């Protein structure tokens, strides 16, 4: 059964850096699609931006390009992000998650699970 | 016969055909006609 | 009445009717600068004029347009095998314009559909309307929707496939006919069977629904005036 | 209460006139010397590409179809001593005709009308070739009514209809008032010859698979042999059954590892991997409607 | 506000047959399957609804969508008080090669 | 000679419904699209939408999409509107008319004729 | 203010050869043919061009017209004081599916 | 031989193709086992 497991309640102030650790377990780390998506209290979920862990290429939405750096380190099977100056109005819960983004035969996106928790 | 042509009348094959598509199928009789014309004087030729 | 009409059916269960009796212009097809893919199977366009017919079968439908290549002797794809199947032997020409100003939508047309999971893909014109959820009640079902809105333009499809040699002539293009002569070997043009030779009267018992005659090697010896 | 179809049967496959030729032909016809079943109520009776209808002024039009209901298309010739009319409405299901015989005309789809067909005996051949209604009959004098008439008969054609409807089954109509008797004969693919008379018209024909001695009559394109030892064909023993023996492997190849997989070299060093000892299932690739351009070469799709 | 439109909120009583719609571009909607999902208030969101009119394992079959042109539908029926939640919709989008949500529609039961 | 005829004057209220009648003669009805047209006073005219009335295939503007639904009795060739609620800016000539839609072998749009009045 | 785009007015004396303009996009006046119509004030409009350049029987052949990638030139020749009106161009849009119109153009003769 | 088609084994091509295709490569061989064997009958109405 696969798990995902976030960094515990974490605060910080404007004009610092963060990096939020995500840990997956249960499953071949090193072949599917993991990213982030922001939902913000009584707010929607926004989507971020993915990695693939195996190679380390990345997919980055427009909305957050250059706002956040997002890599891996696959030989413990850990994500994480980088930032440059965090906004007060960056208090939300993120997310991180692994997603099916194959081309079975025909292409398919997916989310299968996240169980996540962040905040700043 | 046909021999593979899309018809055995010169005529039709040659009515209903422009001549660059015709020519492809014409050459398909003309191919035929000719081994049953050569066919027939060989066997004359050792029947004689 | 086949080309103007408002409605072309699905390609699931295509239209067909059957033309008979009558003068066929076709040069209104050939020479009309609207038609994209005109295309004639074991026909050229230039002399359908001065043929004669038996039958002449009109099929029409709505396909999308990546897959006109589908409809033509001897091709395969899901159109092609599971919907409408031409024979190896020709049908006569395929016309084919771009219609997505009328059977598109502003969202998805959901009409027009097509079948994606026949068993037994058909035989040459075979026209198989049945619905019979091809397994995984729940399993899918053959029939799935196209939604409109340029490989994916809506392209409405006509195939003229013309029945040449079953009966004595039905359908004749514009040719005015001449009188005829005799005794003067003339290039003639009998319903379509075209030839030279001196024409006799003839003594031959025929019957009411013999044509002609051919006493060996397609010669045709003997034949009645249509007139 | 079967009987014997000495010659009848023979119809004249065309039009193309012929004089004095002994013509060979491959069609549908009625085997020679076959069991007729002499009907005598009348049950439905499957078409069978085709049947024989032999009757000795009673007897009214047929009826045929494939379910005989409004359900699916159906087929009905009625015979009106009048005019004989045709209608492919889809009429309803009337176990028992009598013109009470008429369901309903709903769903009215082809019609015809013509002069009507009308001691003696009327036979008449009906077939379903693709998309066409032949029918053929003729009317000759005949005495012996227990039994068939030995003797030959032509029957020319009366007319083609362009319709198109699967006739599985198939029953005589009559309105009511120990019946008449008719015969029925079942058509099949044949090969004749037939012997044209000086002025066309069909005179004898033979059975080129009925005996040996017709197979050299055939072969021979006449009806005399003269007295000898003739080559007719060949026969070889057809195959009991079919057997298949693969190898005992099962360890289904591996195909979404070249598909699913997220990396795709590029062309300059284009990625290889060799498959081998394994079950391929390639029905997966061929009937997925995913694929845009697929082009086998040398090998059809469905029979890898 | 996001490049896909949702509702902001419905509610109707339990044993009805609810359908909320959300919609988009074709860019992204007309060619790319559309997927749903379910949060409840503190959590995480599971996969409801995905590549169309399909629910994985675990979800009963009384959930239901179909996608139209640009724009998709979600329904439910035998509805209940403990379905009460967010509902979100969503699918990688093509031309920006990013991938989106719509809004967030507030399903409230009736009671 | 073809006429298509349309209701009298008419005035109603804010708040109400409506199905005006518009009638055509002289020609095969179920065999041409009809469709509504707006021309509002000292302004321009505006497509509105337009049916088959052969099997009640309609297109719709999206400017009118919602607002009206039209439809058809084939059974004595008449067509109408419906509507949700009246404004009290729908005040303007609308018009039924008949128009060739066909593609004739290359695609044609046409105006035949009109000659009705509807007001609000 | 119309997804095409015309002049206000025009006006010129009786005799002059009067062309006035519409503009409206490519997706579909460069495709669709266009149509204009005249409209005299308190009379329903009538057809006037057709798919390109073409007028009816009845329509005296002083009347032309042109149409040049995403837009119209409707022409007048022999223009006489009863050709005052309101002129409009239309052609069914093939991207929204709809067919619209054009805004108006007041033809005032002078007089 | 294979006088030019896929295959001299007249079953493997017609194994693995579809009949539209199949028979274009069958007349390749038909062409040529009858031209062989044409030739041998011919060769033995002279050597009888
Ligand atoms: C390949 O991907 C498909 C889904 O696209 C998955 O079902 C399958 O398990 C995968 N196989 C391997 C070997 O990765
Ligand atoms: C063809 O029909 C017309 C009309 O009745 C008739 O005048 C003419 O003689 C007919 N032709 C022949 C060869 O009978
Ligand atoms: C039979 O003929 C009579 C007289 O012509 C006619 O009234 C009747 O309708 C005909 N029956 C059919 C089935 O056509
Ligand atoms: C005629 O065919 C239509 C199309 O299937 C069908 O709806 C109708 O019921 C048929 N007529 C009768 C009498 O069943
Ligand atoms: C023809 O009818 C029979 C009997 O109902 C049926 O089993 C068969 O599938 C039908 N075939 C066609 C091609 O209509
Ligand atoms: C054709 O039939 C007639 C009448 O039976 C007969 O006189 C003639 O001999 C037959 N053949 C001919 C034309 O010689
Ligand atoms: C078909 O439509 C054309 C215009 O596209 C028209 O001229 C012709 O009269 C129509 N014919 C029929 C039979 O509807």
């Amino acid at each position: 059964e696969v798990q995902l497991v976030q960094s515990g309640a974490e605060v910080k102030k404007p004009g610092e850096s963060l990096k939020i650790s995500c840990k997956g377990s249960g499953y071949s780390f090193s072949n599917y699609w993991i990213g982030w998506v922001r939902h913000m209290p009584g707010k929607g979920l926004e989507w971020m931006g993915i990695i693939y862990p195996g190679d380390s290429d990345t997919r980055y939405s427009p909305s957050f390009q250059g706002q956040v750096t997002i890599s891996v380190d696959t030989s413990i099977s850990t994500a994480y992000l980088q930032w440059s100056s965090l906004k007060a109005s960056d208090t939300a819960m993120y997310y991180c998650t692994r997603h099916q983004y194959g081309y079975n035969y025909g292409y398919f996106y997916y989310y299968i699970d996240v169980w996540g928790k962040g905040t700043t | 016969s046909n021999f593979g042509a899309i018809s055995s009348v010169l005529n039709d094959i040659l009515s209903r055909l422009d001549p660059p598509e015709a020519e492809v199928q014409i050459d398909r009789l003309i191919t035929g006609r000719l081994q049953s014309l050569q066919t027939y004087v060989t066997q004359q030729l050792i029947r004689a | 009445e086949v080309f103007n009409a408002t409605r072309f059916a699905s390609v699931y269960a295509w239209n067909r009717k059957r033309i008979s009796n009558c003068v066929a212009d076709y040069s209104v097809l050939y020479n009309s600068a609207s038609f994209s893919t005109f295309k004639c199977y074991g026909v050229s366009p230039t002399k359908l004029n001065d043929l004669c017919f038996t039958n002449v079968y009109a099929d029409s439908f709505v396909i999308r347009g990546d897959e006109v290549r589908q409809i033509a002797p001897g091709q395969t794809g899901k159109i092609a095998d599971y919907n409408y199947k031409l024979p190896d032997d020709f049908t006569g020409c395929v016309i084919a314009w771009n219609s997505n100003n009328l059977d598109s939508k502003v969202g998805g047309n959901y009409n027009y559909l097509y079948r994606l999971f026949r068993k037994s893909n058909l035989k040459p014109f075979e026209r198989d309307i049945s619905t019979e959820i091809y397994q995984a009640f729940n399993c899918y079902f053959p029939l799935q929707s196209y939604g409109f809105q340029v490989g994916y333009q809506p392209y409405r499809v006509v195939v003229l496939s013309f029945e040449l040699l079953h009966a004595p002539a039905t359908v004749c293009g514009p040719k005015k006919s001449t009188n005829l002569v005799k005794n003067k070997c003339v290039n003639f043009n009998f319903n379509g069977l075209t030839g030279t030779g001196v024409l006799t009267e003839s003594n031959k018992k025929f019957l009411p629904f013999q044509q002609f005659g051919r006493d060996i090697a397609d010669t045709t010896d003997a034949v009645r005036d249509p007139q | 209460a079967y009987t014997n179809s000495f010659t009848r049967g023979v119809y004249y496959p065309d039009k193309v006139f012929r004089s004095s030729v002994l013509h060979s032909t491959q069609d549908l016809f009625l085997p020679f010397f076959s069991n007729v079943t002499w009907f005598h109520d009348n049950p439905v009776l499957p078409f069978n590409d085709g049947v024989y209808f032999a009757s000795t002024n009673i007897i009214r039009g047929w009826i045929f179809g494939t379910t005989l209901d409004s359900k699916t298309q159906s087929l009905l010739i009625v015979n009106n001593a009048t005019n004989v009319v045709i209608k492919v409405c889809e009429f309803q299901f009337c176990n028992d005709p009598f013109f009470r015989v008429y369901s309903s005309a709903n769903n009215c789809t082809f019609e015809y009308v013509s002069q009507p067909f009308l001691k003696n005996l009327r036979e008449f051949v009906f077939k379903n070739i693709d998309g066409y209604f032949k029918i053929y009959s003729k009317h000759t004098p005949i005495n012996l009514v227990r039994d068939l008439p030995q003797g030959f008969s032509a029957l020319e054609p009366l007319v083609d209809l362009p319709i198109g409807i699967n006739i599985t089954r198939f029953q005589t109509l009559l309105a009511l008032h120990g019946a008449a008797a008719y015969y029925v004969g079942y058509l099949q693919p044949r090969t004749f010859l037939l012997k044209y008379n000086e002025n066309g018209t069909i005179t004898d024909a033979v059975d080129c698979a009925l005996d040996p001695l017709s197979e050299t009559k055939c072969t021979l394109k006449s009806f005399t042999v003269e007295k000898g030892i003739y080559q007719t064909s060949n026969f070889r023993v057809q195959p009991t059954e079919s057997i298949v023996r693969f190898p005992n492997i099962t360890n289904l190849c591996p195909f979404g590892e070249v598909f699913n997989a997220t990396r795709f070299a590029s062309v300059y060093a284009w990625n290889r991997k060799r498959i081998s000892n394994c079950v391929a299932d390639y029905s997966v690739l061929y009937n997925s409607a995913s694929f845009s351009t697929f082009k086998c070469y040398g090998v059809s799709p469905t029979k890898l | 506000q996001s490049v896909l439109t949702q509702p902001p909120s419905v509610s109707a009583a339990p044993g009805q047959k609810v359908t909320i719609s959300c919609s988009g571009s074709s860019s992204n909607i007309g060619n790319n399957p559309v997927s749903w999902y379910r949060q409840v208030p503190g959590t995480a969101p599971k996969l409801l609804i995905y590549d169309n009119n399909k629910r994985p394992s675990g979800i009963p079959d009384r959930f239901s969508g179909s996608k139209s042109g640009a724009s998709a539908t979600l329904g439910i029926t035998g509805l209940q008080t403990g379905d009460e939640a967010d509902y979100y919709c969503g699918t990688w989008h093509t031309s920006l090669s990013s991938g989106v949500f719509g809004g967030g529609t507030k399903l409230t039961v009736l009671s």
